[PDB]
């Protein structure tokens, strides 16, 4: 079972400061990593698919990078509703399977 | 336009099978793969699961025979049925299409004692 | 483009095909060369109207939709000619999606007929990945 790592757990900033959110894999993947934002009350939003597509009507702020086993999720100028939990997935192999997911929140 | 819609009994008892219901609105449910994904507390999300848009269901190894997702055709919406739950169980169920386009609202399903 | 057995064999590792849901690079370097001889531009129309495009001769009637077939899915949300592409990614993008979709890689007869349960890692074999 393809196990992700996200870190940090959390992540503080103020809004403007840009952040760099990571994801390793236990296993190469590939490209087949998927990003997801997670607001409180709310449900995951696709924000980046197959490590770096972009997905019509994402921010442009957003953006995904990386390959194999180490993914970068960049968010440029965080907002003040970017703040939310950040999720990371695999759907390499099956099962799929998502990061233990990295908090984003104002300083 | 398209829309998920989740229902179903938020709360069921042990040794008892968990159902719910994913209404989709503005998207044919033949024309899409669809799945059932369970954010459990501290944030630990479980891709339980998937439907084809031909028919074909993947489960995750995790459930073992306790998962069968299944679909309506005519009404236009798909199921999770979860055999025997437990505490274990409890948590956010959420339906999306297989590309992580569309998603439910999510709606917590707690299996306390009683 | 008609790409080279190794090109393309690191061209699908370098999209993510290397071990996609059990399916080793091999399969993929085979099914290709099967079913489009590594011709990007490799289309073949059915006499049931529908058409075949791409490296991976994805089908018209139900993963990409050109303006010629009635009843077309389109359920990789692509037209076909982006299938037809010198870069693979639209049509790895598609693959994926197939191979998930519950027939695995059954999906093409090219590769059930002439790579299913032969020796598939030769393909990938005298390569640099």
């Amino acid at each position: 079972d393809i196990v992700l790592t996200q870190s940090p757990a959390t992540l503080s900033v103020t809004p403007g400061n840009s952040v760099s959110l990571s994801c390793r894999a236990s296993q190469s993947i590939g490209n087949n990593l998927h990003w997801y934002q997670q607001k409180s009350h709310e449900s995951p939003r696709l924000l980046i698919k197959y490590a770096s597509q972009s997905i019509s009507g994402i921010p442009s702020r957003f953006s995904g990078s990386g390959s194999g086993t180490d993914f970068t999720l960049s968010i440029n100028s965080v907002e003040t509703e970017d703040f939310g939990m950040y999720f990371c997935q695999q759907s390499n192999s099956w099962p799929y399977t998502f990061g233990g997911g990295t908090k984003l929140e104002i300083k | 336009d398209v829309q998920l819609q989740e229902s179903g009994p938020s709360l069921v008892k042990p040794s008892q099978t968990l159902s719910l219901t994913c209404s989709v609105t503005g998207d044919s449910i033949t024309s899409d793969a669809w799945s059932w994904i369970r954010k459990f507390p501290g944030n630990r999300l479980e891709y339980m699961g998937y439907v084809s848009a031909s028919g074909s269901t993947y489960y995750n190894p995790s459930l073992k025979s306790r998962i069968s997702i299944t679909r309506d055709t005519s009404k236009n919406q798909y199921y999770l049925d979860l055999n025997s739950v437990t505490t274990e169980d409890t948590a956010t169920y959420y339906c999306a299409n297989w590309d992580g386009d569309y998603w439910g609202q999510g709606t917590l399903v707690t299996v306390s004692a009683a | 483009k008609v790409f080279g057995r190794c090109e393309l064999a690191a061209a699908m590792k370098r999209h993510g095909l290397d071990n996609y849901r059990g399916y080793s690079l091999g399969n993929w370097v085979c099914a290709a060369k099967f079913e489009s001889n590594f011709n990007t531009q490799a289309t073949n129309r059915n006499t049931d109207g529908s058409t075949d495009y791409g490296i991976l001769q994805i089908n018209s009637r139900w993963w990409c939709n050109d303006g010629r077939t009635p009843g077309s899915r389109n359920l990789c949300n692509i037209p076909c000619s982006a299938l037809l592409s010198s870069d693979i990614t639209a049509s790895v993008n598609c693959a994926k999606k197939i191979v998930s979709d519950g027939n695995g890689m059954n999906a093409w007869v090219a590769w059930r007929n002439r790579c299913k349960g032969t020796d598939v890692q030769a393909w990938i074999r005298g390569c640099r990945l």
